[PDB]
């Protein structure tokens, strides 16, 4: 993730600019004087149309004595992006120190809560990154979160339609293909790109056949000797590499009520079902914003008292507590929402 | 919703771009501008080389 | 009723042949790496983005897929710039502007 | 395996320390104060739950005023150890070793 530095004085929001190109269904305008001469509700020449007919019946044509024919014109669009801020405390008092059994108590809760507080920014990002995602699949006429059942599971289908419509989008691929190897016992893997998905998947990962009954899963033992792997790399599912993340998150209570006539666990909570995301994020589509931070590495701003007389105060003349508080900034901001695919499937065949 | 009681109330900077005005009084710029635009890559041709 | 089909594609490709209709793919004779394939003579084919899924889902007159990836036999090389594979004797070419 | 040496004059038992994270479901504790400065009987901070829906409603927050909002703590606890004797012995006579 990258992060912008906000300047001081200017609010809480960012805004930017885009430009729509010629042939697009959103370049609505009214320079719209046609082949013979008139105005026209359609300034775009036909932008963005694949159909044969259509299309020849707007090309704009010429005569031997030109005049005012095939006019165009242009238009914009804007996006925006905000902040927030974060923080907590933790207080105690003086006699929990000094009559303690442990003398290294002190050191152990404070390591404890910085990294506990380096952790929370990691959720709020995966949580930004999941709630601002186009392109939202479910395999099988469900459509939203109310119609899931045990029958929207992930197949092959559905990953390919998946890879086709990130395709139709223009997104970039980062991974190459492989061509192969001496080595025995190997296979063959064509270019992907990477997803995300949570360790409470694997088992319907493993149990998975592609549309002409074979196992779809290649172990990244079958391919590792002539090609590459990153970290948490498990395998090539389709055209996509598998990547585990043990801290990946799950709407648990959402979908049908569970039928009991079915012969499949399908991860359940309360009584119904459970929905598991698949992510594919690209890179330089989000940002991340900061604040208050001259060199960009104090994110964190923590402010100490301890106990004694200088928290002495009218409310406590003897200063018997003290305290500690973290206090932070954070922002997100999103460029092509069409970049970020989520694919929302069920869990334990 | 919002954080605790006031009970204060002291000189805020209550959200100006919607709503709420401000304590001061009006506003100049309530927005950051990106200066470089977003622009769109251009298409490809498979039938003109040939 | 009227789809894609291995006997089409094998009925194009012979009223093709009865043209004389020149062929500018040589034919992929072997590599020796592990888990590849070879292919025979071929002439590019441009499809839309639309027909992936059932051209993807192509079985020959023996109950086996046609479509054969571009990483199978690509040890040999011929690799166009939108090339994704072979179906019968023809290279499918994805293109993104293909209008219907 | 490894091995560890018993002091002597302290019994027959070894006793050691656990110290608990901070976002676990172990540590359980009423030190919990939620953002609007109330308190909820727990302050693990949503501590070992993986749901989005839980997240997002006891995420810490803050407003200009600040306040008294978004407090934790922390516990431990405790592992025990063991230890035993054991032997055998052999007897026998004097006649056994010479005229054998």
């Amino acid at each position: 993730a990258d992060t912008f530095s906000m300047p001081k004085h200017y609010g809480k929001e960012i805004v930017r600019l885009h430009y729509i190109p010629l042939l697009d269904d959103r370049n609505v305008n009214d320079q719209g004087i046609d082949a013979s001469g008139a105005t026209i509700a359609n300034g775009n020449l036909y932008g963005s149309s694949r159909d044969v007919g259509n299309i020849t019946a707007k090309m704009p044509t010429l005569t031997e004595i030109g005049g005012r024919v095939n006019r165009v014109g242009f238009k914009r669009v804007e996006i925006k992006g905000k902040l927030e801020k974060y923080g907590f405390f933790r207080e105690y008092t003086q006699e929990q120190l000094d009559f303690d059994s442990d003398p290294a108590m002190e050191g152990h809760v404070t390591t404890e809560m910085v990294k506990g507080a380096n952790e929370i920014t990691e959720d709020l990002l995966q949580i930004d990154l999941l709630n601002s995602a186009g392109t939202v699949r479910y395999p099988g006429a469900a459509t939203s979160d109310a119609e899931v059942d045990a029958s929207t599971e992930v197949t092959y289908d559905s990953l390919m339609r998946l890879r086709l419509d990130l395709d139709n989008a223009r997104a970039p691929t980062k991974i190459k293909m492989i061509t192969g190897t001496r080595m025995i016992d190997t296979r063959t893997v064509g270019n992907a790109r990477a997803l995300y998905v949570g360790s409470d998947l694997v088992p319907t990962i493993e149990a998975m056949k592609d549309n002409h009954g074979n196992p779809a899963f290649i172990p990244i033992e079958k391919y590792a000797a002539g090609g590459a792997t990153m970290h948490g790399e498990v395998g090539q599912l389709g055209r996509f590499r598998v990547i585990v993340n043990p801290q990946m998150m799950h709407w648990a209570g959402v979908g049908k009520a569970v039928d009991p006539n079915d012969q499949v666990p399908m991860h359940e909570s309360g009584g119904k079902y459970s929905v598991f995301p698949m992510l594919c994020v690209a890179s330089e589509a989000f940002t991340t914003v900061g604040f208050a931070t001259d060199g960009k590495n104090v994110k964190f701003k923590i402010i100490t008292k301890r106990p004694g007389e200088a928290t002495a105060d009218r409310s406590d003349p003897y200063g018997e507590m003290g305290f500690m508080s973290i206090k932070w900034y954070y922002g997100f901001m999103v460029f092509r929402p069409e970049w970020i695919a989520l694919l929302k499937t069920v869990a334990r065949l | 919703m919002a954080g605790p009681v006031d009970n204060i109330k002291p000189m805020k900077y209550n959200d100006p771009a919607n709503g709420v005005e401000s304590s001061i009084g009006p506003q100049i710029h309530t927005r950051y501008w990106y200066k470089r635009a977003l622009i769109d890559a251009a298409k490809e041709a498979y039938f003109g080389q040939l």
